[PDB]
């Protein structure tokens, strides 16, 4: 589902920053 | 203090918060600007989804920290 | 130069890339090594999703930088 993909994308973005 | 909230659509929201503010306090401030109900918001910081009842300080969210927002 | 590419499942792969490689080139190297087609890859660095048509150097991706890979 798009929601699960978006959650993964946000987790990765967040990780990659801090 | 200011924090940033970034969406996957490329928007950067800013919020004025205190370290003792709760996550729901934060989501309400997003609602005030974007119209998105808190229950449609998932906030992410340091690879973790942020939970109701906890404060920004609980997650070590400090000045000019960036949270990520995804919508249900 | 070696870079690392990690997924949220914890896997970390090593790739040999150049500063002038485009993002689509790097995705082609992941496809070559892991068999994942480029349209299934989203690459992330320093809080940005990397865009095709740009190079690694455009993002200041250097030797031993770590990129995140999310699969679509």
């Amino acid at each position: 589902l798009q929601e699960e993909e978006e959650l993964q994308l946000a987790l990765a973005l967040s990780q990659s920053e801090a | 203090m200011q924090i940033f909230v970034k969406t996957l659509t490329g928007k950067t929201i800013t919020l004025e918060v205190e370290p003792s503010d709760t996550i729901e306090n934060v989501k309400a401030k997003i609602q005030d600007k974007e119209g998105i109900p808190p229950d449609q918001q998932r906030l992410i910081f340091a690879g973790k989804q942020l939970e109701d009842g906890r404060t920004l300080s609980d997650y070590n969210i400090q000045k000019e920290s960036t949270l990520h927002l995804v919508l249900r």
